[PDB]
């Protein structure tokens, strides 16, 4: 029976502190049932970059028991002050929609 | 956090008809949207559903290879190309949005499919053999709406005009009755004006006491 | 797939008084269930998901409950706002399902219905129909059945009941039976009857008539 969404979690979950020029690195991880499909969307601050140069393309999927696991990750390579702020996973799969936030700083200062 | 629908109405069988549901005040393009629909003093019935990109569809058998769902993140609009019709498909329909259930809903569309072309209504009496009860049977017209009143206006208490029946003819049909003294029956006349705008009919129907047909 | 279906069909309750509601499943859904509320002209509004989790903005007398195959809606106070129409849900396999649906309506003492009959027009049966209409007028509860007898023969399939929504002055519905034949059938039969059962009646009554007769 399965079109049910368990949750959306996030990775790192906290303490998201950046230092201007730091590779950003989130991991939204949707749990499903067997028989379900996920559509990611992420929402962030910047206008600067696109959805497809930021956000994962692969197929990062896995199987067992009676659930699954579907994974996408937003990575900004080299960050600025603009790109602080709520950045906010979104996962899809037609009878059901869960999402999850986290917000990212930066710190006006260089990188070790 | 709002939907607005448009579009719907009347529709002859095989023919087409595109609802659209318009988002505002919420990302459109993060959660899934869907269809749900409602025939008159019918449970609701779900019809179709769509992820947030467009990548996974589902329809409710019933509406399998013939309604298409599709939306424009650009436009934050929701839509649903109905091809194929039948006079089952008549019914109420809803767009909503799905977060762990359908949280949010548009207004509704009407829509409804017959193969009937504009008709009057034929009136006929409901005759009266402590109070006594009569009425007109407002019969056979297409398509709704229609107005009963009684006297003119001078009638009111007591009266008790129905709900529209969709007959298997296709025509709709309703009664409007009225309770009052039997004692009043003799003198007191009593017409009642009913009115059909689709088809510009105007008619005023007197309903007279008879002992007689029963 | 999965049938659901809700207990009773509708329940009275005036204000003050704490409603309960039932919806039951054909097979197991865990916890995933929605409730939603419909009042007359308006779409659903979600009132519960989760089995007891309510929506953001709905008032904490709502309260919901159960599991598996088993679940229940209840409301701890009434208010004017909650006379509407409330529908289970489902969200474990795909299709999502919906309940029957039970309307709450205001209560009041078991007041009968005044029955009348009305043979079809001489008007009418000129063009080649007949339409025997029979009113059951102003009664409580809304749970009426009415039996149609052509000499002594049940109809069924014929027939069309159509019911106007509670008044507010009094608080009692008004139905309308509209047993449909053809001037030949009408023609051939004797008597017609009218039988019908409501809580308001010690026994069964009947309010009939013979083809003709003064």
């Amino acid at each position: 029976p399965g079109y049910r969404i368990y949750d959306v979690v996030l990775s790192p979950s906290h303490g998201i502190e950046l230092s201007v020029g730091e590779k950003l690195v989130l991991n939204c991880t949707a749990r499903t049932e067997l028989n379900v499909g996920i559509d990611f969307n992420w929402e962030y601050p910047s206008s600067k970059h696109q959805h497809k140069k930021l956000v994962n393309r692969d197929l990062k999927t896995q199987s067992g028991s009676e659930m699954k696991k579907f994974l996408s990750t937003l990575t900004i390579d080299g960050v600025t002050r603009s790109d602080q702020g709520l950045y906010t996973c979104a996962a899809s799969s037609g009878l059901m929609t869960k999402k999850n936030s986290t917000f990212v700083r930066v710190h006006e200062k260089p990188f070790v | 956090v709002q939907l607005v629908q448009s579009g719907g109405g009347l529709v002859k069988p095989g023919g087409s008809l595109r609802l659209s549901c318009a988002a505002s005040g919420f990302t459109f393009s993060s959660y899934s949207m869907n269809w749900v629909r409602q025939a008159p003093g019918k449970g609701l019935e779900w019809v179709s559903s769509i992820s947030s990109s467009s990548s996974y569809i589902y329809y409710a058998d019933s509406v399998k290879g013939r309604f298409t769902i599709s939306r424009d993140n650009a436009k934050n609009s929701l839509y649903l190309q109905m091809n194929s019709l039948r006079a089952e498909d008549t019914a109420v329909y809803y767009c909503a949005r799905v977060t762990d259930a359908f949280d949010i809903w548009g207004q509704g569309t009407m829509v409804t499919v017959s193969s009937a072309s504009t008709k009057g209504p034929s009136v006929f009496p409901l005759a009266p053999s402590g109070t006594a009860a009569l009425g007109c049977l407002v019969k056979d017209y297409f398509p709704e709406p229609v107005t009963v009143s009684w006297n003119s206006g001078a009638l009111t208490s007591g009266v008790h005009t129905f709900p529209a029946v969709l007959q298997s003819s296709g025509l709709y049909s309703l009664s409007s009755v009225v309770t009052v003294p039997s004692s009043s029956l003799g003198t007191q006349t009593y017409i009642c004006n009913v009115n059909h705008k689709p088809s510009n009919t105007k008619v005023d129907k007197r309903v007279e006491p008879k002992s007689c047909a029963a | 797939d999965i049938q659901m279906t809700q207990s009773p069909s509708s329940v009275s309750a005036s204000i003050g008084d704490r409603v309960t509601i039932t919806c039951r499943a054909s097979q197991g859904i865990d916890n995933w269930l929605g409730w939603y509320q419909q009042k007359p002209g308006k779409a659903p509004k979600l009132l519960i998901y989760d089995a007891s989790n309510l929506d953001t903005g709905v008032p904490s007398r709502f309260s919901g409950s159960g599991s598996g195959t088993y679940f229940t809606l209840t409301i701890s106070s009434l208010q004017a706002e909650d006379f509407a129409v409330y529908f289970c849900q489902q969200a474990k396999a795909f299709p999502p399902t919906f309940g029957g649906g039970t309307k709450v309506d205001i209560k009041r003492t078991v007041a009968a219905p005044s029955v009348f009959i009305f043979p079809p027009s001489d008007e009418q049966l000129k063009s080649g129909t007949a339409s025997v209409v029979c009113l059951l007028n102003n009664f409580y509860p809304r749970e009426a059945k009415v039996q149609w007898k052509v000499d002594n023969a049940l109809q069924s399939g014929n027939s069309q009941e159509s019911v106007t929504e509670q008044d507010s002055k009094d608080s009692t519905y008004s139905l309308s039976s509209t047993l449909t034949l053809s001037k030949a059938d009408y023609e051939k039969h004797k008597v017609y009857a009218c039988e019908v059962t409501h809580q308001g009646l010690s026994s069964p009554v009947t309010k009939s008539f013979n083809r003709g007769e003064c």
